[PDB]
């Protein structure tokens, strides 16, 4: 009885549905009755063409603002180079109108879509904070296909106002259930960038989303890191198809590309999921992503099975999003228990790094206390260290269940002598593991140079609960 | 740029 969209470019939307099973299984969610109705998504970017033939029907001024010019109207600034097309492309991936004879369809083609014009100007901490904190009891899901520069030498994250916006959003947004923040993990693949050097993707409050090519490969632009949660399809080489979406000047494009295309698709899938259960918290949503994402037929050299039997890759997180599985699991979902936080200061003295440093610590994870954690969610290694050439470092963290997370891989372009100042390297790879027992931090010099430095602080921060585990996969 | 697309 469900009739798939008739839009002219819908047959080119290979990532929404195919018989090949190289897709996000979005039609299966549409057939269950979930198309995004009642859900509000905002695209934080360079503006949104609110009069676009394939966005006007879903456009929501309540989900929109212009922070660059301080006005309500997020219309892009038109230039000859069409520099401000980026947000309009992202928006159509989420919520382009279906069955209207124009272009293709959004993942959540009955959701309401807005945009925050905030990248077309100097993007300060205050600009980010006003954007992330926009109308947080009307907008459900925020999508951000932007971040710190992907030059492979930057270590940067949200400053104080933006970090406050994240915390306010997950605590008080969406009626106390928490704003959903979806982040593109980055385009720094060619620079050998790591998305753990990016505090937006590295945040526990964002769902960081990576990309896979049509043929199931790690795209040239992809950044590997342990903070990535899951993956959606995007562009690859010139024999692989690309993303079909709304373009600036009321046009349709079949060549949207990069990390920028993956976050909006994830935001659309999450919109469908919220429609299936409006009572999901921001942490519920990450649990659903972990449990339902699919590694199958994604190619990587680093797939590993964690302590609860789930396959995880630094290129892909838990794998490809599966919209049908998300909405099915969401319907009878039991809200997770309140989040506990266990802070473990690991060092008793500073340690010289030299060629290699291994720090082992057996922990009880707040045994006997109200923040006792037996079911891990995010884990952070907050490191403070000095070093003469930062990009020569590789850092690994091994959980008691034997799961080895690459917190930091070598970055050939990172020549910095600034080290790390309480940088919160985050891993999702030990999700649902029991964190009691021996943790191992490994810091190594990957170069033949005679480098030198000192690890002066290692705080292991565990988040999670103490109830409700599933039998391991 | 501090932040890029
Ligand atoms: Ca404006
Ligand atoms: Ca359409
Ligand atoms: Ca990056
Ligand atoms: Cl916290
Ligand atoms: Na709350
Ligand atoms: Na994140
Ligand atoms: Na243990
Ligand atoms: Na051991």
């Amino acid at each position: 009885v469900y009739q798939e969209p008739t839009d002219p470019k819908f047959p080119q939307q290979w990532y929404l549905s195919g018989v090949t099973q190289r897709d996000l299984n979005v039609k299966a969610a549409w057939a269950q009755g979930y198309t995004g109705h009642g859900i509000v998504v905002s695209i934080l970017d360079d503006g949104i063409e609110k009069n676009h033939p394939d966005l006007a029907g879903n456009y929501d001024p309540g989900a929109s603002f212009d922070v660059n010019d301080q006005d309500p109207d997020p219309q892009p600034r038109y230039t000859q180079m069409n520099d401000n097309r980026h947000g309009t492309r992202c928006a159509g991936e989420v919520a382009a109108v279906a069955n209207n004879g124009v272009c293709g369809v959004g993942v959540a083609y009955n959701a309401r879509i807005g945009g925050v014009r905030m990248l077309d100007g100097e993007v300060t901490d205050a600009v980010e904070a006003r954007s992330l904190g926009l109308n947080p009891n009307h907008i459900h899901i925020y999508s951000a296909s932007w971040g710190p520069e992907d030059d492979g030498k930057t270590v940067d994250g949200p400053a104080r106002l933006a970090e406050e916006a994240f915390f306010r959003g997950v605590s008080q947004g969406r009626g106390g259930l928490g704003s959903i923040f979806v982040w593109a993990s980055g385009n720094g693949g060619r620079e050998h960038d790591s998305c753990n050097c990016d505090g937006y993707t590295n945040s526990i409050y964002t769902l960081s989303i990576s990309s896979a090519t049509q043929f199931g490969n790690v795209p040239w632009y992809s950044e590997a890191c342990s903070s990535t949660l899951a993956t959606t399809y995007s562009s690859g080489n010139q024999n692989e198809k690309q993303i079909v979406t709304t373009d600036l000047r009321q046009k349709c494009t079949e060549s949207h590309t990069g990390t920028s295309a993956s976050a909006p698709l994830a935001a659309g899938i999450i919109a469908l999921t919220l429609e299936a259960n409006k009572n999901l918290t921001w942490r519920d949503m990450q649990h659903l992503v972990v449990q339902t994402s699919k590694p199958a037929h994604l190619n990587a050299n680093d797939w590993a099975t964690n302590g609860v039997g789930r396959k995880v890759s630094h290129s892909y997180g838990y794998g490809l999003l599966d919209a049908g599985a998300m909405v099915a699991l969401a319907q009878n979902w039991t809200t997770v228990a309140p989040q506990r936080k266990c802070i473990i200061d690991i060092l008793t003295e500073p340690k010289d790094i030299g060629k290699r440093l291994e720090v082992r610590k057996t922990v009880t994870a707040c045994l006997g206390e109200p923040n006792h954690i037996t079911r891990l969610e995010h884990a952070q290694a907050r490191l403070t260290l000095s070093y003469n050439r930062r990009g020569d470092l590789a850092i690994h963290l091994v959980s008691p269940m034997g799961t080895r997370s690459t917190l930091l891989a070598a970055r050939p372009h990172d020549y910095s002598a600034d080290g790390f100042n309480d940088w919160a390297f985050m891993t999702t790879h030990s999700w649902d593991e029991d964190p009691s027992g021996e943790w191992v931090l490994e810091i190594e010099n990957t170069s033949e140079a005679n480098n030198y430095g000192t690890l002066t602080k290692f705080t292991l921060v565990l988040y999670g609960t103490a109830s409700g585990s599933l039998v391991p996969r | 740029r501090r932040r890029v697309r």
